[PDB]
């Protein structure tokens, strides 16, 4: 965990095809990691 | 040929191929050595998402080519 | 158009791939040049 | 159909062809030009590679079109 970007405020397209349509492992790391956290947690 | 694929974490996979190879033949083979189902697969090769119904020539995939990994999630 | 990028941190793939997967004239130079040197380049 | 060609220093090359023009047919033109032979040959448009077996028209590639030359470099 170390300099990362805040995604609590995108949206299923955003992550869906910004992981579809890019290809920065980062951003595919934090945007699953986030995407499941939704789906597990709630807050 | 020989193409590589990077995992999220960084775990690379190297797997054996030819230009023929369709890309569902590949995520084929990754299922078999990790556990990921093609559903929840996605090779991607910088800015460039492999389709299911193309091959390892349809987009100059050339050998040692390093294929990025990601976890394929639901929608609709 | 001025000063170039030190892509020594690079990787064959990537720098390749960046040739057969980018479209920068400057970037297409610049990772050129780093590959002519590598094989230029011989300690 | 009159295109361009830019180089890598910055040297460009007017070349005439035509949309039904094969992507070989040009990276021969070139190699007559200067001395670059096709297989070391590598064109660029709209921010997408031109494939061998295709045409110009096959990238809506019209006139005075920009294509950026690249030496595919040899190697793996």
């Amino acid at each position: 965990g170390t300099k990362k970007y805040d995604l609590s405020k995108w949206k299923y397209a955003e992550l869906r095809d910004t992981i579809n349509t890019s290809c920065d492992i980062e951003l595919l790391a934090a945007c699953r990691e986030e995407f499941h956290r939704r789906l597990k947690v709630y807050h | 040929m020989q193409i590589f694929v990077k995992t999220l974490t960084g775990k690379t996979i190297t797997l054996e191929v030819e230009p023929s190879d369709t890309i569902e033949n590949v995520k084929a083979k990754i299922q078999d050595k990790e556990g990921i189902p093609p559903d929840q697969q996605r090779l991607i090769f910088a800015g460039k998402q492999l389709e299911d119904g193309r091959t390892l020539s349809d987009y100059n995939i050339q050998k040692e080519s390093t294929l990025h990994l990601v976890l394929r999630l639901r929608g609709c």
